[PDB]
């Protein structure tokens, strides 16, 4: 149990730093898309998606 | 493609270029309608002898 219990807290540090990774990118898409459709190239559709992706 | 344009439901780039389109197309069929015209004032007659 106690090797176990070692063993869960760096697998869940890994998810974390990767999960912050994730969220970085996904902000960035969402900051190209918003900034696309300001300047007339894409609809109000693909900007909803971004959002919920984010 | 216009009225989806009304709301913003459609890129403005492609009603954009659909408008272009448009303006091009006429001013071609203008060529081809003085091509014509050209072609019609040696033969203005009407009559072949």
């Amino acid at each position: 149990n106690t090797a176990t219990a070692y063993f869960n807290v760096l697998n869940a540090i890994d998810v974390l730093s990767y999960t912050q990774a994730q969220k970085e990118a996904i902000y960035r898409q969402l900051d190209q898309t918003t900034q696309r459709f300001n300047v007339g190239l894409v609809a109000i559709t693909d900007v909803q998606n971004a959002r919920a992706q984010y | 493609r216009v009225p989806l344009g009304n709301a913003n439901l459609i890129g403005r780039e492609e009603l954009q270029h659909a408008r272009d389109a448009v303006t091009s197309a006429q001013a071609q069929l203008d060529v081809a309608i003085q091509q014509y015209n050209a072609n019609q004032a040696m033969i203005l007659g009407t009559k072949l002898e």
